[PDB]
């Protein structure tokens, strides 16, 4: 359009539901685990 | 610093007056300004006109902005004295549809009697109401303090916090009290007459008459009974503090030669200029100062005479319905 | 009002149960929200603007 | 297996990303609650077991079933959420207050609980000056409430007072849940 | 006679050395003129 304050959306479902293609929830996941947490003290093994 | 210091404020009745010299100021003979409505620019600017938003070229008040607006000028109208007249902001009494509709501060005119949910008298009149006071209680307006007379030195606005039970319903000043109900002190200010009020007054505003159609006759305003000290008094837009001013015409009294241009496209650009020359054949002629009541704009002289406003708006293609209105309110 | 010998007849209508303030402030975001459940949503004005 | 009992379906979710891909789903949806509330019909006076003990969320191994059925417990209370529906531990509600109010206000006073219970909620006393209480705004006072006494309960024990008044279920006594559970199963096979 | 102050300005297509910078229109024949800054200095956090 003109004014760029007229853009909105249609019915749009949020990012919040969505939901996963896997490998993407694998790379979330690691983020957290592997992160900002732990920095692993694991006791299971490198593999 | 230290030096003689002056505390000023130019008062408000000011005002009132400036806006009854721009009335008056309307006339035939010299001395008294004529105004114009000028429309014009039939062309169309860039391609996003017709679009939303997107905001007209500004216009600006140099030479070059003025010249090429006579040359786009596609019609004019002359305003008659008539058609202005003087307004101020209605507050309907007991309106849902409006702020505070049972809640009055210390002075502020409201109308009544208009509608059914206020009543008071019938035989109609529109009456209104400058309220001189207020039930205290609730707090109000600077810091804290508490009680309504303490608010109401220094300063402060004092806002009542009980709804006013009941329309003002009485012909004459300070109607309240004088019973152990409650209610406040309204003070009746003229009257409407119906058949002005469903032409003259639109809903944001009721109009206060001139202090001259209040002369050849009083008593259609129901002015015709008052206190006056004075032998008249006789102008009361003092009294109501009118502050402003309210235009309107027909958009088929304006005059458009062409007549298929404007309705097929819009005029994009109102203006209003003042004491335009007659057309001139050649600087041969005397200057003359234009008068009847329609001028296609070819029979002004060009740079004719001076602007005092410009508009700049999207295309407002016109109907040719004999009613659609101009407003133009101005502020004084 | 006071008539005859000396007496007044206030008609006045009347409700059970106690009154509350709960004044507080008001923001565009945290909205009011008052808590405790006894609350007759009949009865109620809400003034707060002074009006 | 009293869950399930049907089929996949196909869950399409073709409504986002149109020719999405059908994944076989177990079924949630047949508004299973209605059918355990008319098939009730004629076991009920299943008596209130008090609970007593924040058994875990599955007692049902332990009282009436017993084939870890983990729910015909649920549908008893209607519970709307499966973790904090049920009582928790003690120190879980201590656990929970502190994430209820971690981001505003930190600990605070809930209500004051005037005795036979009337509860009354950003009431405010003030010591060294009148033992009236007055509310959280209108600091000029002027506006007491409860000219009484009473004793604040400030979170930690609210939650706890929440969350134990929580303790009580319905059964099906371990006597019809076999007679129950063969009803159950013939209005589901009614409906289709 | 403050001209139209612009309004709905955004960023779009931002890279490491380029940036692109997006306003609504505002006017036909206004002119607009930018300013650009650095802020962090040297991994610092500073006053404006």
């Amino acid at each position: 359009p003109v004014n760029y304050q007229l853009t909105r959306t249609a019915n749009a479902i949020p990012e919040i539901f969505v939901g996963g293609t896997f490998a993407e929830i694998k790379q979330n996941l690691i983020e957290w685990l592997n992160g900002q947490n732990e920095f692993l003290d694991y006791d299971f093994e490198g593999s | 610093d230290s030096s003689v210091i002056y505390r000023a404020i130019v008062t408000s009745k000011f005002r009132t007056e400036k806006m009854l010299n721009f009335y008056n100021s309307i006339g035939s003979g010299p001395d008294k300004n004529t105004i114009f409505i000028t429309f014009g620019r039939s062309e169309p600017w860039s391609s996003n006109e017709n679009e939303v938003g997107f905001a007209p070229p500004y216009p600006t008040d140099s030479v070059l902005g003025v010249t090429d607006m006579w040359t786009h000028m596609m019609g004019t109208v002359k305003v008659l004295p008539s058609m202005l007249d003087a307004v101020i902001p209605r507050r309907d009494w007991g309106d849902t549809r409006y702020p505070d509709p049972y809640t009055f501060r210390i002075n502020d005119i409201v109308v009544c009697n208009s509608a059914p949910y206020n009543a008071t008298e019938s035989g109609a009149g529109w009456l209104v109401y400058r309220c001189l006071d207020v039930p205290d209680t609730g707090m109000c307006s600077i810091a804290s303090l508490t009680d309504k007379d303490e608010c109401l030195k220094l300063g402060g606005k004092w806002t009542p916090s009980a709804r006013s039970m009941t329309p003002p319903e009485g012909r004459g000043d300070a109607e309240g009290t004088i019973e152990p109900g409650d209610g406040y002190v309204w003070e009746y200010l003229f009257e409407i007459p119906p058949d002005v009020s469903i032409n003259r007054c639109t809903n944001e505003y009721i109009v206060v008459p001139w202090p001259e159609e209040l002369k050849e006759d009083p008593t259609r305003w129901g002015y015709e009974d008052n206190l006056t000290w004075q032998q008249d008094d006789f102008g009361l837009i003092y009294r109501v503090k009118a502050n402003t001013i309210r235009f309107k015409a027909y958009l088929d009294s304006v005059y458009f030669p062409e007549a298929a241009l404007p309705g097929n496209k819009g005029f994009r650009q109102i203006s209003i200029i003042t004491n335009p020359l007659e057309a001139k054949a050649h600087p041969n002629d005397p200057n003359v100062k234009a008068e009847k009541d329609y001028y296609d704009p070819e029979d002004l002289m060009r740079h004719s005479g001076e602007m005092i406003y410009m508009e700049n708006r999207p295309p407002i293609i016109m109907a040719m319905d004999q009613t659609e209105e101009i407003n133009i309110l101005f502020t004084f | 009002i006071r008539d005859k010998n000396n007496q007044y007849f206030p008609r006045l209508k009347l409700a059970q149960g106690r009154i509350v303030r709960t004044e507080i402030i008001y923001d565009k975001l945290t909205p009011i929200i008052i808590y405790d459940k006894n609350i007759d949503r009949n009865q109620v004005k809400l003034y707060v603007d002074g009006a | 297996m009293l869950f399930t009992f049907f089929d996949p379906i196909e869950y399409a979710a073709k409504t986002v990303n149109k020719n999405a891909p059908t994944i076989p789903m177990t079924d949630i949806f047949r508004n299973y609650k209605d059918y355990f509330k008319r098939a009730l019909a004629g076991y009920r006076l299943r008596t209130y077991y008090i609970k007593g003990s924040p058994r875990p969320e599955e007692l049902a191994n332990a009282i009436y079933g017993n084939p870890q059925l983990y729910w015909v417990l649920l549908m008893c209370n209607d519970n709307y959420d499966p973790y904090y529906g049920w009582i928790t531990s003690q120190e879980a509600a201590y656990q929970a207050s502190i994430q209820k109010y971690k981001n505003v206000g930190g600990d605070q006073i809930v209500y004051h609980v005037n005795e036979n219970g009337e509860k009354f909620y950003n009431l405010i006393s003030y010591d060294d000056n009148p033992y009236v209480w007055y509310d959280k705004g209108d600091k000029a006072r002027k506006y007491p409430q409860y000219e009484g006494a009473l004793a604040a309960v400030d979170t930690y024990e609210a939650a706890v007072l929440e969350n134990e008044k929580l303790r009580q279920i319905k059964i099906i006594a371990k006597s019809d849940i076999n007679s129950f559970m063969n009803d159950l199963i013939r209005i589901m096979e009614k409906s289709y | 006679v403050k001209a139209p102050s612009v309004t709905s300005l955004r960023i779009s297509k931002l890279s490491a050395n380029q940036v692109q910078v997006r306003w609504d229109d505002v006017g036909a024949n206004f002119y607009y003129f930018v300013e650009i800054a650095e802020t962090k200095t040297n991994s610092g956090e500073n006053l404006p």
